[PDB]
């Protein structure tokens, strides 16, 4: 099973009046499922989280 | 601070040892040799 | 437990990373017209002694 985590950077420009904006970051790995690592491809316990 | 929070209960305190295995043997202590010289 | 409070009836405008705005309830009236102090008020005497 997959748990989709949202990760976000609240960037508010210092001294600028624009709205504080949330940016989804690192959504290459937080959006795709885990992978059996090639270091230890045998057990699932070695499938390490991004 | 301009954001409205929601009340919640205290959560279970956890450490690393709650989820992850310590892969160090508590029965067999491998010993090491002295030395501070690099040619040695 | 988040303790109960009483609403302060001031401007609740926040301007981002600059924090809370400067609350100017009456603007410039109290600088021109003069301080009011509504807390102490005198009930004028409508009646009297005859």
């Amino acid at each position: 099973f997959h748990i989709q985590y949202k990760m976000e950077v609240e960037i508010q420009r210092p001294g600028d009046g624009t709205e504080a904006s949330r940016f989804n970051v690192y959504e290459r790995y937080l959006n795709n499922y885990l992978r059996m690592s090639d270091c230890a491809p045998t057990s699932v316990l070695n499938a390490v989280s991004p | 601070s301009a954001a409205y929070n929601t009340a919640t209960a205290p959560k279970v305190p956890v450490s690393r040892a709650t989820f992850f295995q310590n892969t160090k043997s508590k029965d067999f202590d491998f010993k090491f040799a002295d030395g501070a010289d690099a040619i040695a | 437990y988040k303790e109960t409070s009483r609403v302060s009836l001031t401007s609740m405008i926040y301007v981002g990373t600059a924090g809370k705005d400067l609350s100017l309830p009456t603007g410039t009236v109290e600088d021109i017209i003069g301080a009011v102090d509504g807390m102490r008020r005198v009930v004028r005497t409508i009646g009297g002694q005859t």
